């Protein structure tokens, strides 16, 4: 709550995609084993993260940026969806 | 033994002599007094109320104001308060006790603070208010004649001249029987010369006072009987030579209220300003309850203001009295009161009620408060404080629909009915109640430290019913996710499967591990994410760790 | 014991009630009227026990209860048993104070002991007491009464005979010392912040002076102003003092049994009252 200070669509999502690949990246290097027993003080998130889920929470958390068809937009190409936005906005 | 140079030692850093009690507040406001009687060693005492009206223990009164007043719902704060108030004083000739001076206090207010009944049409708006100033003057005129009744008949005893019996049977309104010993009195124009009750003639007026004059001249035997029958007749009765402030007891107050009313001349003057111009002579009663309402009527636009100053000495506007008048006329705007004076009536009045024990009874007169802040959190206090007396009759189900955003009455059970027992009873009405968000790790405070439960497929199933609720909860910033709540819900499709899991299937190893960086509240909410571990064995191999206690914890399980 | 007596506070819901006195326990007696039920004696304590709350219910009940000793032990029924679930023990000399915050506030126990103290006992995510050292009265503090909303606020009471308020602020993250109020000459016994539902509160900071000076704020921006309860010297020393959660009327027990139902009417005067 203060890594926001832009309080925003935006601001939630830089801070949900930084989780998305600090999880993956410790299973990544399980496979390249720099992950251990010896690793942790706290057992560790081997939970791999999805993008579009984490963008319906942002979504309904900020109706005051859906009114903004720009950073709907900016959502769009991060998704890497662009058919299908600009099929609804048409 | 030296316990006692101990004891007193310490409360020398407390301080205190030792000799203690102390006096609380309960849950009713009631107080609880140190007395040996109780097991505590502590015995509650039920406070009184301030004023005691037997109508505020009649659940039909506060159900009938309910449904004469205008319920909103409060744009500011959902919370109920009234827009406007259509009470009535006739409200309280359904109720109160019949033989209280009370009962006269409420007909008082009838008359004079809820206005005529009209059932005439005018040609003239000249004539459309006199006839409302005649209606209401018999009105006032025959309640104040019945009540002067034997009053008029005791003077009637302690006079026995002829005139006397004459002038008398007029004032008691007899005609019939004034002019009977008028014709053995030898008089044919005395008897009848009190009997302008609704005339108004400015001749004999004059006539009443030249009479007076040419009495005065020194000696002679004048009558002081006709003198009385022309004071009532000169339209002024106490300027004169001759004056109505020497008879102190040959006539009352109350008797004097309806002199100056009816012959200072009802039309020729306003009426209000001859119930002041009474007010001047003498100074009325504080202890009559009636002598109060025609002080607060000589008063018009300073009734607001003589209410402060009464209050001062001795109170026959007592905290009821008080409240209902200045709540019916404020929201009116039609005799002024203070929003100041409104708010301490309202709030004063909600103390004795909460002596009265009822809280539905209070809840209804902090809606009469429109203080945004005071009508949202008062409400709020009494829910969660005593649930218990807000369900039990159906009056009490119309206190909780005044506009009262019932759900907030099921929003406190779930409060209450919680106790360390039977957490997890009322943790599944927070759950369940299905009207509340963040009861989603809540219940997990619950059956993590059970996860003991019926443990069968239908348990299970209806488990997964369980954790389709926190779906169901609308989605906060930041805060609800169901991507590590599903972990429990992801355990029980492990449970009802054989299959080890090199997670192909599952984020449930990975959902404990996240259920050891996630336990909040409570360590056996740290420990039962050891416990789920060993009930799925052959099914993981546990990368987590199985449940001092060692002698078997098992470290063989793998394949 | 149950004859010296020295507290007897119940929960929000009053349901539950917990009487401590010289006993060196907490026998828990709950309010089923004029009679109680005992469940547990809470033994754990040596010496003479002064105060115990009840926790305000949005983070269980959970009776504080603090002693001579040094001690504030935690306890928190555990699925039908009891358990001492942490112990808040950082001091030395008699611990005084133990009340913690309503639930329009957080998890914020209130510890106040005549060692100097004043602590804020941060409960960590197992419930783990930790809390951050403050000073109020430095001869002790005697008492600790919370103010809630008629961010964070409380009042402590003097051994130095000062009667501080203390509001939180988050750029300096502890409590700011706000106002020191003073017309007392000997120590003050209880510091009571009246919870009256609307902008309004009195305190009633009880002295052992033979006197009582309540502080009144007519609304809150209104300042505290000196009125006595009574203007002389009380026969006998004053007792335990409360406010109503709704009419905000005055009651206390004196020494000869002074019952206090004397609330500020309009002409300003603590006017005897139901």
């Amino acid at each position: 709550q203060e890594v926001l200070q832009y309080s925003d669509w935006e601001s939630d999502l830089h801070i949900h995609l930084n989780q998305i690949l600090q999880t993956e990246i410790e299973n990544y290097l399980l496979e390249n084993n720099q992950v251990g027993t010896d690793e942790l003080i706290l057992p560790l998130p081997s939970h791999a993260l999805t993008v579009q889920e984490v963008l319906n929470r942002v979504a309904s958390r900020h109706p005051s940026e859906s009114e903004h068809p720009i950073r709907v937009l900016m959502a769009s190409v991060i998704l890497d969806s662009l058919p299908s936005v600009i099929h609804s906005s048409v | 033994n030296d316990e006692i140079d101990n004891a007193k030692l310490i409360m020398k850093e407390r301080r205190f002599t030792a000799s203690y009690t102390f006096a609380k507040f309960s849950t009713g406001s009631m107080l609880l007094t140190k007395d040996i009687v109780g097991k505590s060693g502590v015995s509650i005492k039920r406070l009184p109320t301030e004023l005691q009206r037997k109508f505020l223990f009649d659940d039909v009164y506060l159900d009938k104001e309910i449904e004469k007043v205008t319920i909103e719902a409060r744009k500011s704060n959902p919370y109920p308060q009234i827009s406007e108030s259509s009470l009535l004083f006739k409200d309280a000739l359904d109720y109160m006790e019949k033989t209280s001076s009370d009962y006269n206090l409420w007909k008082l207010s009838s008359i004079l603070f809820d206005p005529v009944s009209y059932p005439y049409k005018t040609d003239n708006d000249q004539v459309k208010m006199a006839l409302l100033k005649k209606e209401r003057h018999c009105r006032l005129t025959s309640w104040i004649v019945s009540q002067i009744g034997p009053e008029i008949e005791e003077k009637i005893r302690n006079s026995s001249n002829e005139i006397e019996q004459i002038f008398l049977y007029l004032l008691l309104n007899d005609v019939v029987r004034a002019s009977k010993l008028a014709i053995e009195s030898k008089n044919g124009h005395l008897s009848v010369l009190i009997s302008y009750l609704g005339s108004n003639d400015p001749r004999i007026r004059d006539l009443a006072e030249l009479q007076l004059q040419k009495w005065s001249t020194g000696g002679c035997s004048i009558d002081k009987n006709i003198s009385k029958i022309y004071k009532l007749l000169s339209g002024s009765p106490f300027e004169g030579l001759f004056s109505l402030k020497e008879l102190e007891s040959e006539f009352s107050w109350l008797c004097l209220l309806n002199l100056t009313l009816c012959y200072g001349q009802i039309d020729e003057y306003s009426l209000e300003s001859l119930v002041q111009s009474h007010l001047d002579k003498f100074s009325l009663p504080y202890d009559d309850p009636i002598g109060v309402i025609f002080q607060l009527y000589a008063a018009n636009e300073n009734t607001e203001k003589l209410y402060k100053e009464v209050r001062q000495r001795t109170n026959a506007l007592d905290v009821q009295f008080c409240w209902y008048l200045i709540q019916t006329l404020r929201f009116n705007g039609t005799r002024v009161f203070s929003k100041e004076t409104s708010d301490e009536a309202t709030f004063a009045f909600a103390a004795q009620l909460e002596f009265a024990q009822l809280h539905g009874h209070s809840l209804f007169v902090s809606c009469f408060l429109n203080d945004d802040k005071a009508a949202e959190d008062t409400i709020k206090r009494l829910v969660m404080r005593e649930i218990t007396l807000l369900r039990a009759s159906t009056n009490d189900h119309i206190l909780n629909r005044l506009k009262i955003p019932s759900q907030l009455i099921f929003n406190a059970q779930a409060l209450k009915d919680r106790y360390e027992g039977n957490y997890l009873s009322e943790v599944q009405n927070l759950l369940l109640g299905s009207s509340y968000d963040l009861a989603e790790m809540a219940i997990v405070t619950s059956l993590g430290p059970r996860l003991l439960l019926s443990n069968n497929p239908v348990q299970n199933n209806e488990l997964k019913t369980l954790r389709e609720i926190l779906n169901e909860f609308p989605d906060s910033e930041r805060d609800k996710w169901s991507v590590s709540i599903n972990v429990f819900e992801v355990y029980l499709k492990l449970v009802l499967d054989n299959v080890e899991t090199q997670e192909t299937i599952d984020s449930l190893i990975s959902g404990m591990k996240i259920f050891y960086d996630q336990y909040k509240h409570c360590r056996e909410v740290a420990a039962c994410c050891n416990v789920m571990s060993q009930e799925i064995v052959s099914k993981i191999l546990e990368k987590n760790n199985p449940s001092l206690p060692l002698g078997q914890p098992e470290k063989a399980y793998l394949r | 014991h149950n004859e010296l007596i020295h507290d007897a506070v119940l929960d929000y819901y009053g349901k539950r009630l917990a009487t401590c006195s010289s006993d060196k326990t907490i026998k828990i007696f709950e309010v089923e009227g004029e009679t109680h039920k005992l469940i547990d004696t809470l033994t754990g304590h040596e010496g003479p026990v002064w105060r115990v709350d009840w926790a305000h219910p949005k983070f269980g009940t959970i009776l504080a209860s603090c002693s001579y000793d040094g001690k504030v032990l935690i306890w928190k029924e555990e699925n039908g048993r009891w358990s001492q679930i942490a112990v808040h023990a950082v001091h030395s000399a008699s611990v005084n104070s133990v009340q913690w915050a309503p639930h329009e506030y957080g998890p914020l126990l209130l510890v106040a002991s005549s060692d100097g103290k004043v602590s804020v006992v941060e409960f960590k995510e197992n419930g783990t007491t930790s809390p951050i050292i403050i000073d109020a009265h430095a001869i002790g503090v005697n008492s600790a009464s919370w103010a809630p909303a008629t961010s964070r606020k409380f009042v402590t009471g003097g051994a130095d005979n000062l009667v501080k308020i203390w509001k939180y602020n988050s750029d300096a993250q502890t409590y700011v010392l706000e106002s020191t109020l003073e017309g007392h000459s000997d120590w003050v016994r209880d510091v009571a912040w009246s919870p009256t539902v609307l902008l309004r509160s009195y305190l009633a900071s009880v002295s052992q002076d033979r006197t009582c000076i309540i502080w009144t704020q007519d609304n809150e921006q209104g300042p505290w102003k000196k009125t006595l309860l009574k203007e002389e010297k009380f026969p006998d020393v004053l007792w335990r003092a409360s406010w109503s959660l709704s009419g905000n009327v005055l009651a206390l027990s004196g020494g000869d049994n002074k019952v206090t139902l004397w609330k500020e009417n309009l002409e300003g005067k603590w006017e005897p009252a139901g």
